């Protein structure tokens, strides 16, 4: 029996919302790197950074950061919340680096709307368990990427 | 009161009898507690999984099980269980239901393994897996239909509680007055995925919901 | 082919079954047709006997037996023909079955190749090896009819209703044998997606036989076998197929509902099906009366239509306004056959002026009594009032008429034991017009009361 | 209903289905014939 | 003729003088329809006092016509002055006769019939009324003097002796119980009917059988039965003492009130007759190893498991025919894939698995689906095992470009 945490929605639906009103396809990145090479999931090492980075450079991040501000009803508020959500998730990727946590998909992270916290579910995968797999084994101690990097501040992380 | 009838409830025998122990020494100073936990504990479990929803998962894992690992041994263990609960009877109607569409494909299918254990003819055990999956087919093609549940329907001892000296699960300290349940909402809503949580809304003692 | 019938029996025998075999050479198909056609009609001339028809039964039966491995369809339909008219005692038949014929004769029940002509001719013969000793009946013939009924409507078959058909006569003379091979499971499953009306009332007969006899109850399961039909009211989401066209799954719960309904109806006007629906334990007719009360409008609508049919009461009119269902139900209402066309007045005066005895037992009246008393004690006053107080406008009115129908038919036809606890529901007192319960729940309960009383002017008059 | 004796449950089985049959199957595989 | 039921049922004044006498000779029409009509409106008459003395003293030949004549016959005998003509010629002893060996038993058929086609669908070749037919036993006992001779014959005797001691186990000996119980339900109709048939104790008999009895239809047959001994209020005391309330009030006024009954009784509680005692159901009373572990290729670089002479379709003719020995390693390990993925199809798990695995063998080995044992092997396996009907006509199939020449040769030999 978990509780249920109000005011807060998932990181996956919220951008989703975003790009649907925009009249923009949920998965632009993901078409863009299959239509340049069908067998994307067989290529080796090297031949995926070269179709990873052509897709992150066609396409601009900033889906969040213009999500964030357009919930806000003042530049006031605006500036408190972005604040709050920069050094929430920088607790989490520590404290989640020691716990070893891994599989931090979108559906698995969460984002308040009142206070701009992060909150992260499903704590199934500790201990370095996700890295020693042997289908798709992710090489990283924590999710940051180029969408959350883009909204915490301009100048960076 | 929480974590004992947990323990209470657990398969072990030596966890059972040691938390039973303990359970029937608090009887003597609170009675009336640890008897609304209990009631609370099992209809609770209930609601999260129901019948059919037992039966879709062991099919799915004893299937892989025979049909993948080739072993025999392992997927009666995990059928026992299944079978044993529909020989203590229904206790309310969506058990009743299940027990009318499909009962008698899952008791025939049980003597079918039966033989098959004294016998040995591989025939029997195939024979008997022609049932299995024959329910398992018309199981999942219900399942998506599943989005709302009744109370009277699944569990009618929930709703005719209407007070509880238990408190709200979660949600207890011993420097702040103890907030008991109340009442327990009619109707749930279960969300479409993959595991199909539910949606549990209670009525605490001071007006606020949870 | 030329039919001689000039020389001796065992001269004319002997041309047509050498040419049955023929080492599959030098003969053709057609002259085999032909000479099958002469050996039904020689055996009509000289009866069955091993001493005027040359060589032995068994003899016979080894030549016949390589006719139905041909590659024409006609050659082996008149192989079949010739069997049935061969087999007449049970001498016979056990000599046929020493020879496992029976791996044939069901293989050509099942070959669906553009031969019902010849399937035809199989199942004859099945019902004549029926007749003659349905104690020997083979278990590979069973188990191809199994088959062909059970996921016979799937494959498109059209013969599917003629091998029903056939189970059933055999499940009165050899229970045992279809028992064993699921065969009563089959005819359950046929009566839920078989809508019509007759054949329903076969099929579920037949069944409720087999629980009449003590002998016969140990081929039936408790709880679990009878209760199907009760399936598609009791369960929300019922699947009877696992494998079906998604268009028309609107469609096919309708479907379900009124083939599930006259099984309802026909299971409660038997004596056998009456007793197992109403035992004083878990029994079905608590759970149909229990899943009544349940807030679900889909099934609520579908329950009412049933217990009219089943005291057979007049449908109303869907309404939300009680006095315009009020009128449709009025005995004195206009029909068709009074007119002058039809009957004139011979045809009105019998539904409108009371039959002139009154000291004539009917014996429709103890039926109904017997039904009404089995529904209040297991709380169908007690269902219906949760009903018409917690349900839709156009529900009410119809939960409403169907209170006030039970009433007036229980307060002259029910005895005076049994009306102590009949004019009073209790639960209904629960609901009275009280300020602790919702004042909207308080004056339908009242409004109840108000169109119900109507209801006793309508019954005082009569019929104008 | 007294359907009790296989007598009237046998002409009821082989009555009903001849009648009530779409297709032209029952009408020419349950001939009295047969018996 | 039919115009003549609406003067019946409005009073008409005089009806039983006028009205009457136009349904006699309405009954010789030419038209059998005709007539049958006029008997069906003439036995609703008949319920008044007025209207049988008039038919009594017209004395109308109804014995030509078919049953429904006979049975309204037979209310002449509830009538004393109507008895005495009757009894005159020497036809109630006729009749005692037929209703003891001819027709007594086919009552029971009347009462089934009418039931069928009320409420069954049936139709041998809306709320109807069935009521029930006339009875010379019950018709017999409205007066001392006929009910002197339904006890000097001791009949009453024959009957008891036939509930007391039931045989229920052939459905021909069942419908004697049943020819029973309904001659016995309509002597205690009436009071003078009573005190003969309580004398011996046989209403307690009744109504043991009426919850206690392994056929459940004769244990609602005894629902009827009692129904008819409450017509009069000594019968409705019995009854009460034993627990079965009944009626107290006829159908003329169908608004009883708190101070000729109609025919209907039941148990104070409903499930005294609802219980029956369960009873136990019927029921409760290699290769493939090795094949699973290698390939088919593999193991290549007597087959026939349940292969005994008594269910084969060439080996069962060696001894009573005659045949001769069927004739042929590289073989035999085919015998056992081909039924090993014959055993595997009967799951339904992976058809298109099984299927293709078959359809290989016959492509590569044409030759393998040409044994006559191989063919009995999996026509015995297709008996025992159940299978989808796709698949079990996917099977049976492989087999019909065949010839089976061992067969073919050795039955012209032994027939020749
Ligand atoms: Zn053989």
């Amino acid at each position: 029996l978990i509780g249920w945490v109000p005011h807060c929605d998932t990181l996956h639906a919220l951008i989703r919302d975003y790009r649907e009103k925009k009249k923009i396809l949920l998965n632009i990145e993901h078409r863009i790197m299959l239509r340049m090479a069908p067998d994307y999931d067989h290529l080796t090492l090297m031949q995926k950074v070269e179709v990873f980075e052509h897709a992150v450079n066609n396409t601009a991040g900033d889906d969040l950061a213009k999500l964030l501000w357009l919930k806000s009803p003042s530049s006031e508020v605006w500036f408190d919340r972005r604040t709050n959500y920069t050094r929430s998730l920088a607790v989490m990727s520590m404290v989640g680096y020691i716990l070893g946590l891994g599989d931090r998909h979108p559906s698995n992270l969460m984002l308040d709307r009142l206070s701009g916290k992060i909150l992260h579910i499903d704590f199934g995968d500790c201990f370095e368990v996700a890295m020693t797999r042997e289908k798709f084994p992710e090489k990283i101690p924590f999710r940051l990427t180029r969408m959350l990097t883009n909204a915490m501040e301009v100048t960076g992380l | 009161i929480y974590p004992l009838t947990v323990a209470s409830k657990s398969t072990t025998t030596a966890r059972h009898n040691a938390a039973n122990k303990i359970l029937k020494n608090m009887c003597e100073h609170s009675n009336t507690l640890v008897q609304q936990a209990m009631m609370v504990s099992e209809e609770l479990i209930r609601v999260a999984i129901l019948w059919h929803e037992m039966w879709h998962e062991g099919l799915e894992e004893a299937s892989r099980l025979y049909f993948g690992e080739r072993n025999v041994k392992g997927m009666f263990e995990v059928l026992e269980p299944l079978h044993a609960m529909m020989e203590r009877g229904p206790q309310t109607l969506k058990e009743t239901s299940f027990n009318q569409a499909y009962g008698r494909d899952l008791m025939e299918a049980q003597e079918w393994c039966r033989k098959y254990m004294k016998s040995g003819n591989v025939k029997d055990l195939t024979q008997a897996w022609d049932l299995y999956y024959h329910v398992f087919r018309r199981i999942s093609k219900q399942l998506p239909q599943l989005t709302s549940l009744e109370l009277q329907y699944v569990s009618p001892k929930l709703l005719m509680c209407r007070d509880l000296e238990l408190a709200v699960p979660g949600t207890y300290d011993p420097n702040q007055p103890i907030i008991r349940i109340q009442s327990i909402a009619p109707s749930l809503q279960v969300i479409t995925s993959k595991q199909r949580p539910r949606k549990l809304t209670l009525m605490g003692s001071n007006g606020h919901e949870f | 082919n030329v039919p001689l019938d000039l020389t001796r029996e065992p001269s004319d025998n002997l041309r047509e079954i050498l040419q049955n075999v023929a080492r599959l050479q030098g003969v053709s198909n057609m002259r085999k047709l032909g000479h099958l056609n002469n050996f039904t009609k020689l055996l009509c001339d000289i009866g069955h006997s091993e001493e005027k028809l040359g060589f032995h039964y068994e003899d016979i039966i080894i030549c016949l037996r390589l006719a139905l491995l041909n590659e024409a369809k006609e050659v082996r339909a008149a192989g079949l023909r010739a069997l049935r008219y061969l087999i007449q005692d049970s001498s016979i038949l056990q000599k046929v079955l020493k020879l496992k014929v029976d791996y044939l004769i069901a293989r050509c029940i099942d070959i669906q190749q553009s031969n019902e002509v010849e399937r035809t001719q199989a199942l004859r013969l099945v019902r004549k090896m029926i007749t003659v000793n349905a104690s020997l009946f083979p278990s590979s013939v069973t188990n191809s009819l199994i088959a062909v009924g059970n996921d016979g409507l799937q494959e498109r078959d059209r013969m599917v209703r003629a091998c029903i058909a056939i189970i059933c006569e055999l499940a009165l003379q050899n229970p045992e044998v279809v028992a064993l091979r699921g065969g009563l499971n089959t005819i359950l499953k046929n009566v839920i997606d078989c809508q019509l009306s007759r054949i329903n009332e076969a099929l579920i007969t037949t069944i409720l036989h087999l629980l009449n006899h003590p002998k016969t109850r140990q081929y039936v399961r408790a709880d679990v076998e009878l209760e199907r039909i009760l399936a598609p009211y009791t369960d929300f989401h019922y699947r009877h197929s696992p494998d079906t066209a998604e268009g028309q799954l609107k469609e096919d719960r309708e479907a379900r509902f009124l083939a599930s309904k006259m099984g309802i109806i026909a299971t409660f006007r038997s004596w056998a099906g009456i007793i197992n629906l109403c035992k004083p334990g878990n029994s079905g007719i608590q759970s149909l009366i229990g899943v009544l009360c349940i807030p679900n409008m889909e099934i609520r609508r579908g329950l009412l239509e049933v217990l009219y049919d089943i005291f057979r009461l007049p449908l109303p009119v869907v309404t939300e306004e009680f006095i315009e269902a009020l009128l449709s139900v009025d005995p004195g209402r206009f029909q068709d056959s009074w007119r002058l066309s039809d009957g004139f007045v011979a045809a009105e005066a019998k539904t409108i002026l009371p039959h002139r005895a009154r000291s004539r037992p009917d014996l429709m009246d103890n039926y109904l009594a017997l039904i009404l008393s089995a529904f209040i004690r297991n709380g169908l006053l007690e269902g219906l009032v949760e009903v018409i107080t917690n349900s839709d406008d156009h529900i009410s009115v119809r939960a409403t008429i169907l209170l006030g129908e039970l009433l007036h038919m229980a307060n002259t036809i029910l005895p005076h034991s049994h009306s102590h606890h009949l004019h009073c529901l209790p639960t209904l007192m629960n609901m009275a017009a009280s300020f602790d319960i919702p004042k909207e729940k308080r004056l339908r309960a009242s409004a109840a009361l108000n169109c119900l009383k109507r209801f006793h002017e309508m019954k005082k008059r009569g019929p104008k | 209903a007294f359907l009790d004796n296989p007598t009237i449950i046998l002409a009821h089985i082989r009555q009903s289905h001849v009648t009530s049959d779409d297709t032209g199957m029952c009408e020419m595989v349950l001939i009295d014939h047969d018996v | 003729t039919k115009h003549l039921r609406v003067l019946l049922r409005a009073n008409v004044e005089f009806f039983n003088n006028w009205g009457i006498e136009l349904l006699v000779t309405q009954l010789h029409d030419k038209n059998k329809t005709i007539s049958s009509e006029a008997l069906d409106i003439l036995d609703e008459a008949c319920e008044d006092k007025a209207n049988l003395h008039a038919l009594i003293q017209m004395k109308p030949a109804l014995s030509h016509l078919g049953d429904k004549g006979l049975l309204l016959l037979l209310r002449f005998l509830s009538i004393p002055k109507g008895f005495s003509y009757l009894n005159e010629r020497g036809y109630v002893a006729k009749q005692l006769e037929k209703w003891h060996r001819e027709y007594n038993s086919k009552y029971v058929d009347l009462i089934e019939e009418q039931l069928n086609e009320a409420l069954t669908t049936y139709r041998k070749p809306q709320r109807p009324h069935v009521y029930l037919p006339i009875h010379l036993y019950g018709q017999l006992v409205h007066h001392k003097t006929g009910c002197h001779l339904l006890e000097v014959q001791n009949i009453i005797t024959e009957l008891c002796r036939n509930v007391r001691t039931p045989d229920l186990d052939k459905w021909e000996e069942i419908k004697k119980l049943k020819a029973s119980l309904w001659a016995l339900g309509n002597i205690g109709s009436s009071n003078w009917g009573l005190n003969l048939l309580q004398e011996e104790n046989v209403i307690p008999d009744i109504l043991k059988l009426a919850k206690q009895c392994e056929v459940l239809s004769i244990r609602g047959t005894c629902v009827y039965v009692l129904g008819l001994i409450a017509k009069t209020k000594q019968g409705c005391d019995i009854l009460k003492c034993h627990n079965w309330d009944a009626v107290r009030h006829s159908r003329k006024h169908l608004w009883p009130v708190v101070p000729d009954y109609i025919g209907l009784a039941l148990p104070v509680d409903i499930n005294d007759i609802f219980q029956v005692k369960d009873i136990p159901y019927f029921q409760t009373k290699s290769f493939h190893l090795l094949r699973q572990q290698m390939s088919l290729t593999e193991i290549m670089n007597t087959g026939l498991q349940e292969h005994t002479d008594d269910n084969c379709l060439y080996c069962v003719c060696i001894e009573i025919l005659g045949f001769q020995p069927s004739n042929q390693m590289c073989r035999i390990l085919l015998r056992k894939e081909v039924l090993r993925l014959v055993i595997n199809l009967s799951s339904s798990v992976s058809t298109k698995c099984h299927e293709t695995g078959l359809l290989t063998i016959k492509e590569k080995y044409p030759q393998t689906f040409d044994d006559i044992c191989l063919y009995s092997e999996v026509s015995h396996l297709l008996s025992h095992c159940t299978f989808r009907l796709p698949c079990r006509r996917f099977i049976q199939e492989l087999f019909q470009d065949v010839q089976f020449l061992q067969m073919h040769e050795e039955a012209e030999a032994v027939l020749a």
